[PDB]
DNA sequence: CATCCGTGAGTC
């Protein structure tokens, strides 16, 4: 859904009214159901109300960088002339409500509607069709306030005790419906870990196997846990049939939550389920408790303490280079360790100083939002600063934000900062023009065909061996492994194969590889798939949005385009060498490469580096 | 099993899915189909002929995509490419 | 020489392509955009662009 | 847009300009903050846009030398002894010194503290330096800062990046109905309003003679009279409401120099950009996600937000080849209810209320002797009417345009008004708009923490005090240590205190926290005024302090503690918030950019001579541009139709637009879209460059494109 | 107080007694 | 485990009211003091100006020669106007003054049916030469009511309408004595307090809440 | 010229990638190779 | 325009549709109606038990597969109404193979099982089984820390004695008219096996009719319906 | 491997 102005649909269904006016002969012809319109007689507000019935809209924010920049929104009529917005596409259009605005688009055709309903409507497009991982998921307030409720309390009021002399198990609830009773009288915390019997959540795997055997969990079978009451409002979202989590929602596990729920359940299961998390999230945000005064941002009581220590190890540094017995280059260059050194010193300070009650902390290591570093910078000190040239300034800012700084302080973060943002306006620029490139290179790039058939692949080096033993799993595997399909069939040790080809690797199939021992898998591949014009579906296998095998006629090379562009900002080699790699230019470093395999003859000079190799089968 | 389709969501895009080889094979499918609704209407009127009408109830007000699109979930209409 | 000409170095794409007398099949994605025709991608194709939506035979006017 | 606005404007410097450099030409060179701009030219004021390093504020105590360089002065020393003989320095002139920092400890006579201190040496380097060596200090610690700069409290709490949206924001500050005065403020506010020009000083000594809301006159004490004429709803520049209201009653004494009457944005001859608010820290039921604002119903009610704008409309009759424009009552096929609120002439009636689409100024000219349609020929001789010679050119209200008409100015060639060649009448209308604020609107503090209106709920619903005192805006918490920004913070923390007044504990001593207190501060009263001057002012520890001084309620009740926070009812459910709640009260602008003005769409409309698609603008109506990039996204999802629809029909297809429109009044399909102008305007456009270009058939002839060849 | 020179209301002011120039 | 009929004290000043009511359930006070709250402040039926007119102004935006204020600022200050009427149609009042003079709210003629409860209240600052004739409309309603209203009516151009504020509450809250001793003589005692506007009294306000509140939880006693 | 056309694609998307990585930023290696394949689509005329 | 009731039903719940309500008046009924179901309506329910075999807790009553906590949550969940104020004791007793039920107890006069199908101990052979049982009458919630001398085997039971169960609300916006600034409140409401949810809200309905009356007394004066 | 002329450079 969308809030779009009643003032603003009155205009884009404009001819689309005077034609349900003189419908209803509130007008006798068109041209006074024009003047009805213009008049904004009380009639056509009746009248509007019918004209927009599931009729979509949609909703651009520029620039736009990746697909998900355009989605489709039921239209919802609303008093006032600002335009509505659901709190989870605001991960897509990276949209912040700082006086953003959004443009708006009406279709018309038939087909229009169509491709709106069915391929930009937003409870479909839930995953980033670039690294699959959930966009429309919970982000600020909505995070903070799952892992609110989600958190265990030790000394919480209500905690379940066990029985010790004439009071027997307390603790121990018939029903959630009497935890509730509980919290409501002001007896239980829902936070306070405690015992309960449910009667509608199917339990863990691990605990099912247990208590059932497997026999088929059924919504009204009992089980009891050991979790907390607000632990157990949390799983009636996900909600019946999915097993139940106990831990604290960092945004990490609720982003691996509906990743999983993607995978398996349907997609009107995961927009309505996602929206039960918005929902919560919010009303559990507001009564958190987050919230930042002076008091709770506090300095480190070692401040000056750590501080001396290090001003003190800089003067020795200062005294020995004025003995000449130091470089200059080596002595910023060493006067930056010891101060680069100060800062972490002052960072673990607050950690433990600070109490993971505190809102600052809270939204920090909750994963709501924010750095440590914003933290460490707002409550102990700034630190070091970029020197123009780019070098890190000798002298550091030991006050904090907090403390305020002194003037000359001042000027020079607002040297850095006014810089940051410049660079901050180039990199777009270089970024965007990067975009338009990809794109244009990659035009006649579309899935054209079903097979190519050929065996063609590539080794994917999916776990690397350990030499103290077992195994290890490789860095390189989510982002070049788990998206291919099999182009040759991955046999164990023995003559068992474990996944078959032409079959789409998924999460537990990788495990079944992992744990197989294979440590090597060729997968087809765009680059060894050969068909006449484009590509076929097959290799280029699950598209990152649907979580199923990419339909024919996506025009992925835009698509991938995109997916490139867009985080292009974030850079620091950084985006030059990403733009050197993609125009296949003679790199500045230009590191050699043996022309022949063999011996190396390290023969170095102190002038010059001369390598020599000798040819391991004969050769020169 | 999961709580009433409420609005655009109306019919479940993925059981739409089943009776169509993809997503955009859908689009095509129910507009056109669409387009022959709105036909018939029309037509009706003063043209003889006209396309099959509506194989559902057409609610009150209800869009030609949208009787089409509820219609394709129940089977009723045939799919060629 | 369309998607040629919309993308860099626009005078340089003309006087090449005019001597070279090339022609251009209208088919690709910044081609058809320009002309106004379909995409060659999507709904665009003619796999699923050319369908026949019809009622089935056991659906029957009451 | 407002006094501050204004005055800062007059200040800027640019490197833009003829004879200056280009903006693609300007490197990251030219752009960051440079050492010797200290005092000079301020760091924090330029533009978040392309512009950025390119435009700046000059400093405060910074003037100009005939030479065409910036001078900023400096208090001399003789030999660790501060003078108050003061010397402008150049550049490069301060290279070849050494200047102390400002705050550097001074004997009362006017000796260093330290030997040691700190200071500022050529090429950006600091270091120690024996007091011997010192030449000069600093004039103040606030030497480096514009105008806009010192108005922020707590400046040295809030990093550069949402200080300088802070710096840039309080420009786009809109004047309301009557303003308040910041209860923190930083003694800035003052010199801004007067030096302004924008607010009514006194020139000579005198007393009040007779006051007027028109008018105000000072009878001198030399026996002459002046009498200084009041702006009164002026239109400015940017729409909004230069409106000057007299301050001092009738026969008040007064003296040299005293604001007599300050203007928009003024209270008391002091910066006034906004309003004093009661704030809450607190997340609140998602409406204040992502920087979003909610605001009490009680904004909305007593005009605490609200603002005065006024538009100028503007249309002549000219001469044309069929006769000239007239300017006549008598507008052809218009009923006497649409003409109800004209006059005689045609013209509006002052006073009168103006909707969009209504008549302003009732214009006809003569239209083309062409052969009207013999399918409307027919249909005037069955109804006997004959039709006129005069097409409707009348000038109506704009879309989005309404409120009350508070003036007509006329200027008739007739009436010896010397007009441009060719005009007879032109007329003017001014139309007001009283604005309450609505969703949308952009409202900021003035520490870069701007956000958009989210929710405006009813009073009732409001986060309470425990006094059923409804707080005014419920800001959200997690957007503000990201942005590190908390003097924001320390504004709410001072604004409470200033707001509840306090008083230290004097028995058993004054206390060591407020011993650097000066007396006048260990009390203050109820709605107190105070200054946090920049890189001086309140201090973490006198804050702390002081929010234990704060002083009870009306009901013997304190309301906040020595945190800052306080206990909250939800206004909704009636139980009260679990955890403390920080509230106070924070200054708050309404900036300049209101929904009423953003917000625009379009049917159809005006379309492009060239090109033959749309127009645009929210002037000429014009609609919304899908870009390259956005097509991009279109090509991605595989809405092949949708987007040829956007450039076709919905665009350039001069019998497809046409097409359309009737096809969905009659409630049929959407036919198919045909041939883009935009490509027969191309294919035009390579012919007149020698390039034969030839459209195919799949056979191999060259087809027409709705044109032919001859010779 | 802070700038006593027009004829200002009193704005007092947490400082460092700041009498160089004025503005 | 006890069961006793609640009562209704009171502990009383001139302008504000202390209701105690008690005993009550646990944890049942805040979220019943507060279902009065919401009411009072919002639908509680009062009176107030809603448009006005002028001799010489023909809209909102001017002055009148002599006066120290302008037409704006006239209008504003008519806002804190604390009126209450009896008739339940639209009345009409008076105010004329002129030379030099300060002008108050004393200075309106109410008609029957019709009281000042704040003559005090400066209206405007006529100076030497200063004439102001004024009219106003007073009408009964709830709650908060927007000035643009009156203007789409068909109203003479002549009459510029006021924003019309018309719930006579001030401000009010309450607090609870919830006794959560171990035993069963655990309960909730509330202590709601109400301040209005001299219009009416405290107990008046909170009498017209309760005619309301039960008119609506009756709706939830009549069977299907 | 020395590893021959697969494996200087394989180098491209890695190369690539190791620099998306170091900002934290993840991108399936299918994208890369799309872009990486149009570069090698054509051949010179060494003899005519 | 006055207000309406609806129902959407189940057997043992419903959800309840009110509109319109007037602009801010949904969240006004909201919380307080709710309080009132949970917390303002009398029945019955236990206080107290006693186990025959049981000295202490730990152990579990000999014959029986049950452990001594899970037996006490059936039997919070069992459902019963006294006439009495006055607290009542019943006794139900069985031995041998099979399951006890709540059709096994022996109720007192005027006090009646409401869920006689209920599981609550499943027995072995050689499994002897007797306990007594507590019954008081109250509203709501009450800790078993205060019933803890109510001492040969006496064992405190959460009394839960409100008659309904668990009371959900929200309040979303109807548009009346022009205004859609009028509210809607959809009320969800589970109560027991003893009395039916539209009954136990309108004794709710009814019992804060009595409240507001304290206040409509002093003048009946003006509302509008 | 380094100069000289011509052509690029986020959106609304
Ligand atoms: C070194 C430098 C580069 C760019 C801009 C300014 C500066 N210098 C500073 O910011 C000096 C103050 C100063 C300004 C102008 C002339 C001389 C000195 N202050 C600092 O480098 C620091 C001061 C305190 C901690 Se770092
Ligand atoms: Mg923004
Ligand atoms: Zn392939």
């Amino acid at each position: 859904q969308c809030g779009l102005p009643k003032l603003m649909a009155l205009e884009l269904f404009k001819p689309f009214v005077m034609k349900r006016l003189v419908d209803l002969n509130h007008a006798q012809n068109i041209k006074s159901a024009k003047r009805m319109v213009e008049r904004q007689r009380p009639q056509v507000w009746d009248v509007l109300e019918e004209v927009i019935a599931e009729h979509p809209v949609l909703l651009n924010r520029a620039p736009t960088l990746h697909r998900l920049g355009i989605q489709a929104f039921e239209p919802m009529l609303v008093e006032g002339k600002a335009i509505q917005l659901h709190p989870l596409v605001c991960e897509a259009f990276n949209a912040d409500f700082d006086g953003d605005q959004m443009a708006v688009h009406l279709p018309l055709s038939a087909e229009a509607q169509a491709e709106a309903r069915i391929l930009m409507l937003s409870s479909n497009n839930i995953l980033s069709p670039a690294s699959g991982r959930p966009l429309a998921m919970p982000r600020l307030d909505m995070v903070t306030g799952l892992y609110y409720l989600t958190t265990e309390v030790p000394g919480d009021t209500g905690e379940y005790q066990p029985a010790s002399g004439d009071h027997p198990e307390t603790g121990v609830y018939s029903s959630p419906a009497e935890a509730i009773m509980a919290a409501d009288r002001g007896v239980l915390s829902v936070r306070a870990k405690i015992k309960v019997r449910l009667t509608q959540l199917r339990p863990p795997v691990e605990i099912e196997a247990e208590l059932f055997g497997h026999s088929g969990w059924q919504p009204g079978d009992a089980w009891m846990a050991e979790t907390t009451l607000g632990r157990v409002m949390f799983n009636e979202l996900l909600p019946l049939g999915y097993p139940f989590v106990n831990k604290q929602m960092h945004k990490k596990v609720q982003a691996a939550i509906i990743n999983d729920l993607a995978e398996r359940y349907p997609m009107i299961v995961v927009a309505q389920t996602v929206d039960k998390l918005k929902d919560a999230g919010f009303y559990w945000a507001t009564r958190s408790g987050v919230t930042v005064s002076m008091a709770d941002v506090l300095v480190p009581p070692r401040k000056k303490e750590i501080l001396d220590h290090y001003e003190e190890r800089a003067d020795k540094v200062e005294k020995q280079f004025q003995r000449g017995a130091l470089n200059h280059d080596e002595r910023n260059e060493a006067l930056v360790e010891i101060w680069k050194e100060a800062t972490d010193e002052v960072g673990q300070a607050l950690r433990e100083h600070y109490p993971d009650d505190n809102p600052i902390i809270t939204i920090v290591d909750s994963g709501a939002t924010g750095n440590f570093t914003q933290t460490r910078t707002l409550a102990g000190m700034k630190g070091l600063v970029t020197n123009p040239k780019g070098e890190f300034i000798p002298r550091p800012v030991k006050s904090s934000f907090r403390e305020g700084l002194t003037v000359l302080e001042y000027f020079i973060n607002t040297h850095g900062a006014r810089k940051g943002l410049a660079d901050t306006a180039l990199r777009t620029a270089d970024s965007g023009y990067l975009t338009r490139r990809l794109v244009d290179v990659s035009q006649d790039v579309i899935v054209r065909e079903h097979d190519c058939q050929t065996e063609r692949g590539i080794v994917v080096e999916l776990a690397e061996r350990a030499p103290d033993g077992t195994l290890i799993r490789d860095p390189y595997i989510e982002t070049s492994a788990y998206a291919r399909t099999l182009g040759t069939d991955a046999v164990d040790e023995a003559g068992n194969v474990i996944v078959e080809r032409g079959q789409d690797l998924g999460d537990p199939e990788i495990d079944a590889l992992l744990a197989a021992g294979i440590t090597q898998v060729k997968v087809r591949s765009v680059l060894t798939c050969a068909t006449s014009t484009g590509v076929c579906a097959t290799c280029y296998g699950r598209s990152m949005a649907t979580g199923k095998l990419v339909d024919i006629g996506e025009a992925v090379g835009i698509v991938a385009a995109q997916s490139i562009g867009e985080p292009g900002t974030q850079l620091t080699g950084g985006l030059p060498r990403v733009q050197e790699l993609f125009e296949a230019r003679v790199p500045r470093g230009k590191a050699p490469i043996a022309d022949v395999t063999g011996r190396v003859r390290l023969e170095d000079g102190e002038r010059f580096y001369k390598i020599t190799i000798v040819p391991d089968d004969g050769g020169e | 099993g999961y709580d009433t389709p409420l609005g655009i969501t109306n019919p479940p895009i993925d059981e739409l899915l089943d009776r169509v080889s993809s997503k955009y094979a859908l689009v095509i499918y129910a507009a056109k189909r669409a387009r022959q609704i709105n036909d018939y209407y029309n037509q009706l009127g003063e043209g003889i002929l006209e396309y099959v009408g509506p194989l559902v109830e057409p609610g009150l007000q209800e869009k030609p995509l949208s009787i089409a699109l509820r219609e394709i979930h129940a089977d009723l209409l045939e799919h060629t490419e | 020489w369309l998607s040629a000409a919309s993308f860099q170095e626009t005078t340089r794409v003309l006087t090449d392509a005019a001597i070279n007398c090339r022609s251009d099949k209208l088919n690709g994605l910044k081609e058809n955009v320009i002309i106004g025709k379909l995409i060659p991608a999507g709904t665009g194709i003619n796999r699923y662009r050319n369908i026949a939506v019809q009622p089935t035979e056991e659906a029957r006017a009451a | 847009n407002n006094p501050l606005s204004g005055l800062t404007h007059k200040r800027r410097l640019s490197a833009l300009g003829p004879g200056g450099l280009s903006r693609e030409r300007a490197g990251l060179e030219v752009r960051d903050v440079h050492p010797s701009h200290y005092g000079r030219m301020c760091p924090i004021e330029t533009p978040e846009g392309p512009n950025i390093g390119l435009i700046g504020s000059l400093s405060v105590y910074a003037r100009v030398n005939p030479f065409g360089f910036i001078e900023t002065p400096y208090r001399k020393v003789v030999d660790g002894v501060v003078s108050d003989e003061i010397v402008y320095l150049t550049a490069d002139e301060e290279d070849r010194h050494v200047v102390a920092q400002a705050n550097s400890p001074i004997d009362a006579d006017g000796r260093f503290v330290e030997p040691r201190v700190l200071v500022r040496r050529k090429a950006g380097e600091v270091e120690y330096v024996p007091s011997s060596e010192v030449d000069y200090m600093d004039v103040s610690p606030r030497q480096m800062v514009s105008v806009a700069t010192a108005m922020i409290p707590f400046l040295e709490h809030d990093d550069a990046n949402r200080a300088l949206m802070g710096a840039n924001m309080q420009r786009q500050a809109v004047p309301l109905v009557r303003s308040e005065a910041p209860l923190v403020g930083t003694g800035m506010e003052l010199r801004a309003a007067i030096d302004a020009g924008d607010v009514v000083v006194a020139e000579e000594s005198g007393v009040i003679e007779e006051v007027s809301a028109d008018y105000i006159t000072v009878m001198h004490d030399n026996g002459t009279r002046r009498t200084y004429r009041m702006r009164k709803f002026a239109r400015s520049n940017h729409g909004t409401c230069a409106n000057q209201c007299p301050i001092v009653d009738a026969g008040d004494r007064v003296e040299a120099g005293q604001v007599i009457a300050d203007g928009p944005c003024t209270d008391d001859g002091e910066m006034a950009l906004g309003k004093n608010l009661l704030v809450a820290i607190m997340p609140w039921e998602g409406h204040n996600y992502e920087d979003a604002i909610i605001l009490s119903n009680r904004l909305v009610e007593e005009d605490v937000l609200t603002s005065i704008h006024i538009e100028e409309h503007e249309i002549d009759a000219r001469d044309t080849k069929l006769g000239a424009e007239e300017i006549t009552r008598d507008i052809p096929n218009i009923s006497d209810e649409v003409l109800a609120d004209l006059d005689e002439r045609g013209i509006v009636r002052i006073g009168a209320e103006v909707r969009d689409g209504d008549i302003l100024v009732g214009k006809v000219t003569p239209k083309g002797e062409t052969e009207l349609t013999p399918e409307e020929r027919l249909l005037r001789a069955i109804f006997g009417e004959k039709a006129r010679e005069v097409r409707d050119t009348s000038l109506k209200v704009p879309h989005g345009e309404s409120g009350k008409v508070i003036g007509i100015r006329v200027f008739s060639r007739e009436d010896e008004d010397e007009l441009p060649a060719g005009v007879n009448e032109l007329v003017r209308v001014y139309v007001a708009q009283k604005r309450k604020i609505s969703d949308g609107d952009k409202l900021a503090g003035r520490h870069g923490n701007k956000g958009v209106i989210g929710k405006i709920l009813p009073v009732e619903d409001m986060p309470f005090l425990a006094d059923g005192t409804p707080v005014d805006i419920i800001l959200n918490t997690h957007g503000v240590p990201r942005r590190m920004n908390i003097g924001q913070i320390l504004e709410t923390h001072l604004g409470w205190c200033a707001h509840s007044g306090w008083k230290v504990d004097a028995a058993k001593g004054v206390p060591d926290w407020a011993a650097r207190l000066p007396d006048e501060l260990l009390e203050a009263q109820p709605n107190a005024i105070v200054s946090t001057p920049v890189f001086d002012g309140a201090q973490e520890a006198e804050l702390q302090g002081l929010l234990s001084c704060t002083l009870p309620n009306r009901d013997g009740d304190v309301l906040v503690d020595a945190d800052g926070k306080a206990m909250l009812f939800d206004g909704r459910s009636g139980e009260p918030f679990p955890y403390p709640v920080t509230v106070g009260y924070m200054y708050i602008m309404k900036l300049h950019h209101l929904v009423d003005d953003k917000i625009h769409a379009r049917s159809t409309g005006p379309y492009s001579m060239i090109t033959q698609q749309p127009l645009g603008g929210k002037a000429q109506f014009g609609g919304q541009r899908f870009g390259e990039m956005e097509c991009w996204a279109m090509q991605a999802y595989g809405a092949a139709y949708t987007l040829q629809e956007l450039l076709t029909i919905k665009s350039d297809d001069t019998v497809g637009r046409v097409k359309v429109y009737e096809a969905i009044v009659k409630g049929e399909n959407i036919p198919e879209p045909g041939i883009p102008e935009s490509f027969k305007v191309l294919l035009k456009e390579l012919q007149s460059l020698c390039l034969n270009v030839e459209v195919l058939s799949s056979d191999g002839a060259a087809i027409e494109l709705r044109e032919g060849e001859d010779e | 107080s802070n700038n006593s020179v027009p004829g200002a209301p009193n704005r007092v002011s947490f400082a460092k007694l700041r009498e160089p120039l004025e503005v | 485990i006890s069961q006793r009929p609640t009562l209704s004290e009171d502990v009383l000043t001139d302008n504000r009211s202390q209701f105690v009511i008690e005993p009550l359930e646990p944890g049942f006070g805040y979220t019943l003091g507060n279902s009065l709250r919401r009411t009072l402040l919002s639908s509680i039926p009062g009176a107030a100006v809603t448009s006005i007119r002028i001799d010489g102004v023909l809209h909102e935006f001017t002055t009148v020669p002599g006066v120290k204020e302008d037409v704006t600022e006239i209008i504003l200050n008519l806002k804190s106007l604390v009126v209450s009427s009896e008739e339940d149609e639209p009345v009409t009042m008076y105010l004329r003054k002129q030379g030099p003079g300060e002008v108050t709210a004393g200075d309106i003629v109410p008609p029957a049916g019709v009281t000042v409860h704040n003559p005090g209240m400066h209206i405007a600052t006529l100076n030497d030469k200063g004439k102001l004739e004024v009219e106003l409309v007073v009408e009964r309603g709830r709650g908060y009511v927007p000035a643009v209203q009156n203007r789409a009516s068909g109203a003479e151009i002549g009459r510029i309408p006021v924003d019309s504020i018309y719930s006579p509450v001030l401000k009010v809250t309450y607090k609870v004595d919830a006794t959560r001793v171990e035993q069963r003589t655990d309960f909730d005692k509330l202590i709601l307090d109400v301040e209005t506007k001299n219009s009416i009294s405290p107990r008046d306000a909170l009498a017209s809440a309760g005619k309301t509140l039960v008119e609506l939880f009756g709706l939830a006693r009549e069977l299907n | 010229r020395v590893q021959g056309p697969r494996e200087v694609q394989i180098h491209l998307v890695r190369e690539v990638q190791e620099v998306y990585r170091a900002q934290g930023v993840s991108i399936h290696d299918k994208h890369i190779e799309v872009i990486v394949r149009q570069m090698l689509r054509r051949v010179t005329i060494i003899d005519s």
